[PDB]
RNA sequence: CCCGGCGAGGGGAGUGAAAAAGAACCUGAAACCGUGUACGUACAAGCAGUGGGAGCACGCUUAGGCGUGUGACUGCGUACC
RNA sequence: GUAACGGGGCUAAACCAUGCACCGAAGCUGCGGCAGCGACGCUUAUGCGUUGUUGGGUAGGGGAGCGUUCUGUAAGCCUGCGAAGGUGUGCUGUGAGGCAUGCUGGAGGUAUCAGAAGUGCGAAUGCUGACAUAAGUAACGAUAAAGCGGGUGAAAAGCCC
């Protein structure tokens, strides 16, 4: 549409507060070893579950 | 002990050991500050009299300073009228210490 | 020296008016001219 | 001891890191740190590379350990921008504007 | 003669957003809604010098009433039987002995209603 | 302004200016609505009240003791240090210099003296006589200054 | 300098039970409001709800004198439907038996806020069966 | 010398009187966006101001009921041209 | 949507006959400050003492003051022994304003008083700049679509192969 009139900083900022980026809750190491994670993704070595995946 | 005494047309209330203030004496911070214009010493109950500026009393006072004190502002207008008008204000007083009443 | 010590004769200094300043001035708005008309806008039309 | 890493010229308009921005602010480092590795945006990793500059020269130089920082302030200032020409109804020639921002990042461990 | 104008504003400027610090958003920062807000405030400001006495005196009556109540008078027979009984200026501002140390008051209240006739 | 009439116009009445013309005054810049005049801000000056003030300075001179009346003052020369060297050995300094005569050899002197200045007597100038510290005068400026007053 | 007055962190409230079972709604009422403000004791403050925590020992059974009860029907209109709306007097009294004493004191208070402040000090609940029993209730007549 | 793709940008080390002169460099507002502190926002409402004010930080309160800043709460109250 | 006392409430807390009281405005008045000016006294170039009606005010007239740019005393004199300029706060005046002061600053500044003027923006649906706003809103330009394997590369659904 339009507006009335020049709205306050504060409404820009409320406006925000839902659509801002959400805390990941801590991450994922694997259950049978120390190579760091992808949370339940396969890493960059095949770890998850072994086999191989992302050979780049 | 609280008691009461009329500053002029106004009454005012004060204790012992209180710092109070009231508009600007001619009395200056050498010289003695005294109220026969007491109307009670309220004592231990109210107290049944009629004729006031009790004979039995006095409030026994210093001046402790002679001030003004912030700027107050005065602003007289009227909208669509183009009118605007300003005063201000600091207003002069006395500040007095009372030792007096007596209980 | 004697100078910057002189002064206008007494009351011959009026100042006089600036006009078109503030709005707690007294003047500002029209500029002692009034509302609307021929008078109260630049200068124009009819002889005095 | 404090550390500023700035990036000028960076591709981003200033709203999608004020987001971020008002989110870690107080966060300490190491949190912020795994928060962003576990948002997989592109924007997430355009902050970490200037956010790990801010930790690597805590880690060297003037800095002395890196685990008690934390991130003191993180602002957004505008950048540079360059004008295009956005096509448009009834052959309207309006402007469309391409920003950047110069984003800074200041930890320290105090 | 070429005058600068407007080196003054910038301190006439100042003495407003300063005077409207407190004042909210724009209020504090931007003259136009400064200027207004400032001269709004000193007209309230100078009316409730007047207008906070006339309602205070409003609470100085129902403190005054509550007291006399408990003295099973009313506070305008109360009034009337002081002005009958000798002398007293009294005060409404007088009883703070209405609302702490309530045992008090009593004796003013009594010689009142018993001047009445 | 010159080397353009254009009308910038685009009509009014349409949410802007009244934009008429775009060397008018208040289109931002390039010349502005009240800009200078030449001055030139000389009168007449009335001689009844002109010689009149100046009898009121030339008493007030008497009065102070600023009068000086340096009997027949010249220098051999028009050199400042001739000249800067008598004024010092006589005592003065900052003085307003006046010449009787118009004499040359006084008259071209006393420029690389800060303060000092020189002036002849004949149409004495009236806010310098009411400036300086004090008058040197010569007996002869003396005479025709009272005669210029007459 | 000012004379001292009261403050918010003195007031006693203190728990009065109200027998009303002899009384009537509209005098019951405006004693009830006067005391449910605090303007039958000594508030010097005009912005400070001083009054009582009021229990109400029934007021169930409330005759109001006269015929305005079969026209008491409480007009609302929250957002539906066509006519105006209503409640009858009998509501009132066989369903939230409180409600006849409720919305008679509820129009003696001021306008919105305040009014919510006062009022969280009132119960009458369903009717002598009242529950503040370990408090000891200040009796009080009217 | 640190970080990053050979990048951009900043810091450290070192220069100068000064970089709170770092290359668009003169001291530098206001709009502008953000940090840090205090104290506030979930019985909670309108020109956001005025009057009354719990509470709380700082000021040896010179404790003499105050100053400063904020302020639950609430009586009253309709911007300028 | 009660909504014809303003409402709650009052079938007397109503209303009517008589009569008394209270509350209730910068009104009536007191305290303390003050403007201008009549009378009277001191007795003036300048005022102060007593007494007094007085002081809501636009259009409009008139009087007074300020600062900005500039001259003149200012060819003097103060200056890195910390100038102008910025800025937060305290003080002060009836107001405009002025003054003090920490911060900031690395060169400049000054009255009294008279005199000249491009002489204070917030409005002209005013002109221009920096830069805020609605907004994380809308957009994906004939849907001549694409895949997946490898590679330059630091990174590829779109590139190169």
């Amino acid at each position: 549409a339009v507006q009335q009139n020049k709205p306050t900083r504060s409404k820009r900022g409320m406006r925000r507060s839902h659509d801002a980026l959400t805390a990941v809750t801590s991450l994922s190491v694997d259950k049978t070893s120390g190579e760091k994670h992808l949370r339940h993704h396969i890493t960059a070595d095949g770890y998850y579950r072994g086999r191989k995946v992302i050979a780049k | 002990m609280y008691a009461v005494f009329q500053s002029g047309g106004k009454q005012h209330r004060v204790s012992e050991g209180q710092t109070v203030r009231l508009e600007k004496l001619d009395i200056a911070t050498g010289e003695t500050v005294e109220f026969a214009e007491v109307l009670m010493i309220a004592n231990g109950e109210e107290v049944k009299i009629g004729v006031p500026f009790v004979d039995g009393g006095v409030i026994k006072a210093e001046v402790v300073a002679h001030g003004r004190g912030e700027k107050v502002k005065i602003v007289k207008f009227r909208r669509r009228k183009h009118y605007r008008k300003q005063q201000g204000h600091r207003q002069w007083f006395t500040d007095v210490k009372i030792t007096g009443i007596s209980a | 020296m004697r100078l910057n010590t002189l002064s206008p004769a007494e009351g011959s200094k009026k100042a006089g008016k600036r006009l078109g300043r503030g709005i707690g001035s007294g003047l500002g708005k029209t500029g002692g001219r009034g509302h609307k008309g021929q008078k109260s806008r630049s200068g124009g039309g009819v002889r005095r | 001891m404090e550390t500023i890493a700035k990036h000028r010229h960076a591709r981003s308009s200033a709203q999608k890191v004020r987001l971020v921005a008002d989110l870690i602010r107080g966060k300490k480092v190491s949190q912020a740190l795994d928060i962003l590795t576990y948002t997989n945006k592109k924007a997430a990793v355009l902050v970490k590379k200037v956010l790990e500059s801010a930790i690597a020269n805590a880690e060297h130089n003037d800095g002395a350990d890196i685990d008690d920082l934390k991130v003191t302030k993180i602002f957004v200032d505008e950048g540079p921008s360059m004008k295009r020409i956005m096509p448009r109804a009834k052959g309207r020639a309006d402007r469309i504007l391409k920003r950047t921002s110069h984003i800074t990042v200041v930890v320290s461990d105090r | 003669a070429r005058v600068k104008r407007g080196v003054i504003a910038r301190a006439r400027h100042k003495k407003i957003l300063k005077q409207a610090k407190g004042y909210y958003g724009a209020r504090s920062r931007v003259y136009r809604v400064a200027f207004q807000a400032v001269i709004k405030a000193g007209q309230y400001a100078y009316r409730d010098r007047r207008q906070r006495k006339r309602q205070f005196r409003q609470l100085w009556i129902a403190r005054i009433n509550a007291a006399a109540r408990q003295n099973g008078i009313s506070y305008s027979k109360f009034i009337n039987g002081l002005k009958k009984a000798s002398v007293e200026i009294d005060r409404k501002i007088l009883a703070d002995i209405a609302v702490f140390d309530k045992v008090a008051f009593t004796a003013l209240v009594e010689k009142a209603k018993a001047a009445l006739a | 302004v010159t080397g353009s009439g254009k009308k910038p116009w685009r009509q009014k009445g349409t949410g802007r200016a009244r934009s008429g013309s775009i060397k008018s005054p208040i289109w931002r810049s390039g010349g502005v609505t009240f800009a200078a005049r030449p001055q030139d801000h000389s009168q007449k000056v009335n001689k009844k009240m002109y010689r009149g003030a100046l009898k009121s300075i030339l008493s007030e001179l008497v009065r102070q003791d600023r009068l000086i009346v340096v009997e027949k003052f010249s220098v051999e020369a028009p050199k400042t240090k001739l000249l800067a060297q008598k004024l010092k050995d006589m005592a003065l300094e900052d003085v307003l210099i006046i010449t009787g005569e118009l004499d040359e050899n006084l008259f071209l002197a006393a420029r690389n003296l800060h303060k000092v200045d020189v002036r002849d007597a004949t149409g004495i100038d009236p806010v310098s006589l009411i400036a300086f510290d004090k008058v040197v005068m010569t007996a002869d400026a003396v005479k025709q200054v009272e005669e210029m007053l007459a | 300098m000012k004379t001292f007055t009261a403050k918010p962190e003195t007031v006693k409230r203190d728990w009065y039970v109200v027998d009303a079972t002899g009384k009537t709604l509209g005098r019951l009422a405006t004693e009830l409001a006067r005391r449910l403000r605090g303007k039958h004791k000594a508030e010097y403050t005009p912005h400070v709800d001083t009054g009582d925590y009021i229990i109400v020992l029934n007021a169930d059974k409330v005759a109001v004198t006269g015929n305005k009860r079969t026209d008491k029907v409480y007009y609302h209109h929250t957002g539906h439907i066509g006519g105006i709306k209503q409640a009858t007097f009998e509501e009132m009294i066989a369903r939230r038996p409180e409600r006849v004493i409720e919305i008679a004191v509820k129009g003696m208070l001021p306008k919105g806020p305040l009014g919510r402040a006062m009022f969280r000090k009132l119960k009458v609940y369903a009717g002598n069966e009242h529950n503040h029993a370990a408090q000891q209730p200040q009796v009080l007549d009217i």
